[PDB]
């Protein structure tokens, strides 16, 4: 009996996400524009293909699912009115429907993509890109479709015909798809190249951390990033510092002179340290090897300032990166070790192995983080595999722990991998230690499977 | 029609459209996010990686490239989902500030034939999860043959740490009211004076492990929305039933509400602590109804039902898949003693 | 101190999920709305 | 009363379901009986809410259009506007309406208003 | 506005043309580049659209199948085109991919008997130019002054029937026109003989005329802007001060490979009109 | 005022816009407790009192709800150098079961060798399949009007993957006649 014009519903509904997104982003546009958004109906209406894509987009932005009446309504007319989608408003519904896990939501993705697959042919270069973009985030791996994408890459690089704003988005996007090949990266290299002086810093760290993603390369391309980086070094801040050190540690040459100058610039910048990417910076050069005890001093300083930050996986990383070159400085690793204990409700299995064996070799032992740990273990001890289990069990024999509700599901799981445990020569010391630590009582299977 | 309408005023450009739109979130339906399980056993829906020395075959004789598969164990898949997911319905429900119990009882799962179809026996067990949610046509009759009282104390009760505390044997009245917005639960003492006036129950988590020939589980997790105080000291002045020498009638105002359900309960309890803090009670209802409104529930039923108490703050201090794997651990022992009467003198399982 | 934040996040989403315009709460409210064998007859006697 | 709060909440964009589903259903049992200087008054408030309704609008439109001579030129500007607004279309009062702005062309304050009623239409 | 050309094929590309000097294949390739960067940037074309590759060097020819004489389009009729009409389907798509079908040139295409070249019609000011001679037949005048004719004070638009001797090359390549009343002409007896046709047509028309040495291909558009450039063949330098005397600025563009291939400034691109 | 009024229940009123639809007491013991406010005077109207309530609301306001749906450079994330929903536990997925049925094998949507058009993994030991059956629940306390219910009761692995074979081989020979193509079947050991 009373509805609402869906067309001047989507231009308003534009209008209000430019305003929050350009603003800050008070909860009261969201609200507004949720409440508008919710009693809107595509009905008897003749909306055409944009005024659909429009709302799609807009009120998957305003954070909704398919439990709401709109969503649920827009995601047909694409099930059954496929040929109405074009070009230009392609990428917007295939990224709209990314994060919905509907079913319906995953099939429209497929339809796209053949309609993609016999068109990847004729588009310009904004079209492309956009098109990988979208694609890039929702996961399908049609092989076909990005072999034609990537040849019409190759095709348009020959001439120029990138600015230096696609190509980031280019790299990162199939990058991030896990596809690779030489001739199409060496391309973009080689565009990105010529453009010289344009691509600035904000513009090349983000296509060296993408190259580096996929770092099963060859040399002579990381060797020129390497003189590129020379003169960018100036005018970046930290967090650039510690995402390109990452890359270029992933890369796997040592780059001497790089590593001094940005071992030089970084100590400026020490206190814009937030200590949440630090466990990055530390962990790539156990990555690497380098040992320069400088930066490595003048990073253990700016911890106790900033601990609350620090995850789980931020704790467990940075613990490991310093089990190689032991400071073994107790003022931080009390704070550290307490963060932790409350901290590790939330956890992981691999990780809670490494943080047992770090805290085991750092022979700093204290009842709390012990008794939690080792109460946490049970719970994933089913999936570890054999060296794993092996070095959760000696930490616990490290830990002085004798609870049979804990020491039953472990010894389980060796009896019955008993042949990759024993199988392993290079830690083949730990389990000695194991049993002459404990003793033959426990395990008599273990005791006479060991004596063969 | 006044004041110069033919002078429009001109319409500033900082107007979007606003709606207003009231009871949308509240309601007791919509009140919490929810979860579900289907657990059979005998189970094994997953794969093991494993690796093997193939020096025989000629051709690629390299063990680095060789994959192949293997089954695994019933229970610790059923365990591990189970409690991953105990894990995160607490979490959200410790979260969201609001308090919960959990609950296990004792009885049989009966499907209504909408479930079926085309004349199909095996079916996925993600399809038949996903079409259980759609209409509830699981028709669950709580149960259990009383003659196995003598061996059900001979079950470890005081080595575990269940002792009989309290008074039996306790009479007493439970009914429910339907309001006029949502529904109310009573608790009537053997005299007639209201014990406790509750507001009706919300699962969170649901799990529902059936079993073998004998009796299957249906772990859950509870939580008991707010009620104002002036409903609860209003349903205590005026009567709802009054009780003559043999028979018992509603007094009900029809102002206030209906009797929909009432029965008769005859309480027993027990008590357990694991040096844990945590309070494992059983409890004995031997409830012969006496209201009722639907018609699948005209026969006397004994039942059993163990509980425990998590407050609003496990989620930084206590472990709380702890307490769901001990009660799950515990409650397939009751299971499989009493497995043997529920179908050989009373009952009839024929899982074939 | 981001796992709370993420945490926070998440369950409020999740809660926010949950309305009056659900599909599982749609099809309870029309599996509710079936008018019974006899209704059929009784709004035929009352036409 | 229902006409000056139609007005009202059309200026500022604070439409209420169910109380405009109210509004609409009286002022289309009683429709034949509304004086001049009040339809103005209710389509704009009406269409600057985005409502789409066929029946009400199309009374409203011959309403509008039986009352012709008692819009002045301005009225009859901003009535042309309220429906180009929305979208929705009504020959009989485009046509009836057209002609007086026509036959008091020369009354316009310049030809801006002429090509705004020329794209309204 | 628009504007689309083809890559050429490099493996299937042959040496020695049909003139008897042999020709460099990968020079072609070093050139096109080239080509491609003076076209994007010479500000007579507002897009240019980089076709797929294929096998046949004749395809290179983007021309010659469909002309924009304003709005509206005009396909080329089917006559000794049909052993390549299967590439034609695939120009389109880049046409379509941007572009509406506009009038598909049903009245054109279906016109019984139809022989038309792009080239042989050129737009004017308030004037078209169709070259009658060994290519263009008077039915195709004939169904223009049909369709693209008005005659009034304001709606005044012309066509012109210009006599030509058989062995004279397609009317758009040696005689063409530049805007702002600039007329180019190649200084032989064809591009002599074709001033005199359209001096004796309309003397009010106030033309200039700039001569060039003849063998010169060059490119100039009329386009709903107006600018003043011209494209010219990196050869014969007396044609430019010539024609950069007159005021207009000119741009040089190496095909020498391509001339000894045999292809034109018009073959080499394709113009459309876009609109909304 | 009393305990009925909670954060959810405030959230709730605050985000379908409806504040104003409490008493003065209900606002000022919100303010008292929830938000944790110094002191209020007992004298302030509903106004002040739903302006106060709601900046609260609004700057302690942090888990930010609004996704993304566009690209943007200058962007780092180290995240790579569904799975809670593959049981399917967390709720109903919307629109289901109204699909073809190709449950049991893989297809994705012309003539390519080493191209699998349609894969089907198999075990011995596991499977992933349940089953039903009849059952009488005459006896039960309540259900003694009723003959037949099915339970859900798990079945032999064997069974399940002929079952899964055949369903994928009817479905291959209606497709292979279709096309009308040499039909060939093989069974390799190794």
């Amino acid at each position: 009996v009373s509805h609402l014009s869906a067309r001047n519903i989507a231009t308003e509904a534009l209008q209000m996400k430019k305003l929050h997104q350009e603003r800050g982003g008070n909860p009261m546009l969201a609200q507004q524009a949720r409440r508008v958004l919710f009693a809107t109906s595509i009905a008897g209406q003749n909306l055409d293909a944009r005024s659909v894509a429009l709302l799609l987009n807009t009120a998957v932005y305003f954070g909704m699912e398919s439990d709401a009446k709109l969503v649920r309504e827009c995601i047909d007319y694409c099930l059954k009115n496929d040929k109405l989608i074009t070009v230009d408003v392609l990428p917007i519904v295939v990224t709209a429907c990314a994060t919905l896990k509907s079913r319906d939501a995953r099939e429209v993705i497929e339809m796209q993509a053949q309609k993609a697959a016999r068109n990847a042919k004729f588009l310009d270069a904004k079209d492309v890109t956009n098109i990988i973009s979208a694609f890039s985030k929702t996961g399908i791996n049609h092989e076909k479709l990005f072999a034609f994408l990537s040849r019409r890459v190759q095709t348009l690089a020959r001439v120029g015909e990138f600015e230096a704003a696609h190509l980031v988005i280019l790299a990162n996007a199939f990058s991030r798809l896990r596809y690779r090949d030489k001739f199409l990266f060496g391309a973009i290299a080689r565009r990105a190249m010529s453009l010289r002086e344009r691509v600035t810093v904000n513009e090349l760290v983000p296509l060296i951390v993408a190259f580096s993603k996929i770092g099963l390369k060859d040399p002579k391309l990381s060797k020129r990033f390497a003189t590129k980086a020379m003169e960018y070094v100036d005018q970046m801040n930290a967090e650039q510092v510690a995402s390109m050190f990452m890359a270029f540690a992933y890369f796997g040459i040592r780059y001497d002179q790089l590593f001094g100058v940005l071992t030089n610039r970084a100590v400026e910048l020490i206190d814009e340290f937030n200590a949440q990417y630090i466990s990055t910076t530390l962990n790539a050069f156990q990555r690497i090897g380098i040992n320069n005890p400088e930066l490595f001093d003048n990073l253990a300083e700016r911890a106790l300032a900033v601990v609350q930050d620090h995850d789980a996986r931020d704790i467990s990383k940075t613990v490991t990166a310093l089990a190689h070159f032991g400071l073994k400085d107790e003022e931080l690793f009390k704070r550290l070790a307490s963060h932790a204990a409350s901290i590790a409700d939330q956890f992981d299995a691999m990780g809670l192995v490494n943080t047992a064996h770090a805290f085991a070799r750092t022979n700093f032992l204290q009842q709390d983080m012990a008794v939690a740990l080792s109460e946490r273990s049970v719970y994933v001890c089913r999936l570890l595999d054999a060296g794993e289990t092996r070095r959760l069990l000696w930490a616990l024999a490290k830990f002085q722990v004798r609870d049979p509700k804990i020491l039953t599901p472990v010894f389980n799981r060796c009896l019955a991998l008993h042949y990759d445990f024993f199988a392993d020569p290079t830690g083949s010391e730990e389990i000695e230690e194991i049993f002459d630590f404990y003793g033959p009582n426990f395990c008599p299977p273990l005791y006479q499977l060991y004596i063969s | 029609g006044y004041g110069r309408w033919n002078q429009a005023s001109v319409m500033q450009p900082e107007t979007l459209l606003d709606l207003s739109q009231a009871g949308f979130y509240e309601g007791a339906a919509n009140m919490v996010p929810k979860a579900f399980q289907l657990l059979v056993s005998d189970t094994a829906p997953d794969v093991v990686v494993s690796r093997v020395n193939t020096t025989a075959f000629p051709g690629f004789p390299s063990n680095t490239e060789c994959y192949t598969l293997g089954a695994s164990e019933k229970d610790v898949a059923i365990r591990s989902r189970y409690s991953k997911v105990l894990q995160w319905c607490c979490l959200n429900m410790s979260n969201l500030q609001m308090d919960g119990e959990l609950y296990v009882d004792f009885g049989k799962l009966l499907l209504k034939p909408s479930v079926m179809r085309k004349n199909r026996r095996i079916v996925s067990s993600y399809t038949l999860q996903q079409r259980l949610q759609v209409n509830h046509p699981y028709t669950w009759v709580p149960t259990l043959p009383e003659s196995c009282l003598s061996k059900i104390q001979e079950q470890f009760l005081q080595p575990e740490g269940f002792a009989p505390i309290g008074k039996g044997v306790q009479l007493t009245y439970s009914g429910t009211i339907k309001r006029s917005k949502d529904q109310l639960h009573v608790d009537l003492d053997n005299k007639g004076k209201v014990l406790a006036v509750n507001s009706a129950w919300v699962n969170l988590q649901t799990a529902w492990c059936t079993h073998a020939k004998g009796p299957d589980v249906r772990l859950l997790l509870r939580s008991r929305p707010p009620i104002r105080r002036q409903d609860v000291e209003l349903f205590a002045s005026t009567p709802i039933i009054k009780l003559a020498d043999d028979d018992v009638a509603d007094v009900l105002p029809p102002e206030h509400g209906q009797l929909v359900y009432l029965s008769e309960d005859e309480t027993r309890l027990f008590e357990r602590v694991s040096d844990r803090g945590v309070t494992i009670t059983v409890r004995e209802v031997k409830r012969q109804p006496l209201i009722i409104l639907r018609d699948e529930e005209e026969d006397p039923r004994v039942e059993y039902s163990l509980s425990a108490h998590i407050p609003a703050n496990a989620a930084k201090a206590t472990d709380v898949r702890a307490v769901g794997l001990t009660a799950f651990e515990l409650a397939g022992r009751l299971a499989g003693l009493v497995a043997e009467d529920f179908v050989r003198e009373y009952g009839c399982e024929a899982k074939l | 101190n981001p796992f709370e934040k993420v945490a926070r996040g998440i369950a409020f989403k999740m809660r926010s999920k949950v309305h009056k315009q659900g599909y599982s709460n749609t099809v309870m409210a029309q599996q509710a709305r079936r008018l019974s064998p006899t209704g059929l007859l009784a709004m035929e006697r009352l036409t | 009363a229902i006409s000056f709060a139609i007005a009202a909440f059309g200026r500022v964009k604070y439409l209420d379901k169910k109380l405009f589903d109210r509004f609409t259903r009286w002022i289309l049992d009683h429709s034949k009986d509304l004086n001049a200087a009040e339809l103005l008054l209710t389509i704009r408030g009406v269409s600057r809410v985005m409502l789409l309704n066929d029946q009400l609008y199309d009374d409203l439109g011959s309403k509008a259009a039986e009352k012709v001579k008692e819009f002045p030129i301005e009225s009859q500007c901003v009535l042309l506007s309220s429906f180009g607004s929305l979208g929705v279309e009504h020959e009989r009062l485009a046509s009836r309406m057209v002609s007086s702005i026509a036959e008091n062309r020369e009354e316009l304050t310049d030809a801006t208003k002429a090509v705004d009623v020329i794209t309204s239409l | 506005l628009h504007a689309f050309v083809r890559s050429p094929h490099y493996r299937t590309i042959p040496s020695a043309g049909p003139n008897g000097i042999v020709v460099n294949r990968d020079m072609l390739v070093h050139q096109f580049r080239d080509f491609y960067k003076t076209l994007q940037h010479c500000s007579l074309v507002d897009k240019v659209h980089l076709m797929s590759e294929r096998p046949s060097v004749e395809a290179l020819r983007v021309a010659d199948q469909m002309v924009s004489i304003g709005a509206t389009f005009l396909e080329m009729p089917l006559t000794g085109m049909e052993h390549r009409a299967t590439e034609f389907m695939e120009s389109m798509r880049y046409v379509r991919g941007a572009g509406g079908p506009s009038t598909l040139a049903s009245y054109l295409q279906d016109t019984e008997n139809c022989r038309c070249n792009s080239g042989d019609v050129v737009c004017l000011p308030n004037g078209i130019a169709v070259g009658h001679g060994p290519r263009t037949n008077a039915v195709a005048h004939t169904t223009l002054k049909q369709l693209f004719e008005v005659k009034d004070d304001q709606f005044s638009f012309d066509v012109f029937t210009l006599e030509q001797e058989g062995d004279a090359p397609p009317l758009g390549d040696y005689f063409g026109f530049a805007g702002s009343n600039v007329l180019l002409t190649w200084k032989d007896e064809h591009g002599l003989l074709a001033v005199d046709q359209y001096q004796q047509k309309q003397p009010h028309t106030e033309m200039n005329v700039v001569y060039l040495e003849p063998g010169c291909h060059f490119l100039s558009f009329y386009g709903v802007d107006h600018t003043i450039d011209v494209l010219v063949q990196k050869g014969y330098e007396r044609s430019m001060d010539s024609i950069a005397a007159a005021g207009l600025n000119p741009i040089p563009v190496q095909w020498s490979e391509m001339d000894k291939l045999g292809i034109s400034m018009r073959a080499a691109v394709l113009p459309l009109k876009f609109f909304k | 005022d009393f305990s009925h009024i909670t954060r959810n229940t405030v959230w709730g009123l605050w985000n379908e816009g409806n504040l104003f639809s409490l008493s003065v007491p209900e606002l000022a013991f919100f303010l008292q407790e929830h938000c944790r406010v110094a002191n209020v005077d007992p004298r302030a109207k509903k106004s002040a009192l739903v302006r106060q309530v709601e900046e609260i609301l609004s700057a302690e306001q942090q888990a930010s709800a609004t996704v993304p749906q566009e690209d943007n450079p200058h962007a780092i994330v180290v995240t790579d150098y569904e799975e809670a929903d593959e049981y399917g536990d967390w709720g109903a997925e919307p629109g289901f079961e109204d699909r073809r049925e190709l449950d049991f094998m893989e297809l994705s949507p012309r003539y390519d060798p080493l191209s699998p058009r349609a894969f089907q993994l198999l075990h011995s030991e596991t499977a992933t399949d349940v089953g039903i059956a009849s059952i009488d629940p005459s006896k039960l306390p309540g259900q003694s009007k009723v003959k037949n219910a099915l339970a859900a009761i798990h079945v032999a692995p064997n069974d399940a993957n002929k079952m899964r074979f055949r369903m994928a081989f009817e479905w291959c020979l209606m497709n292979i006649w279709n096309m009308n193509m040499p039909g060939e079947l093989n069974i390799g050991a190794g």
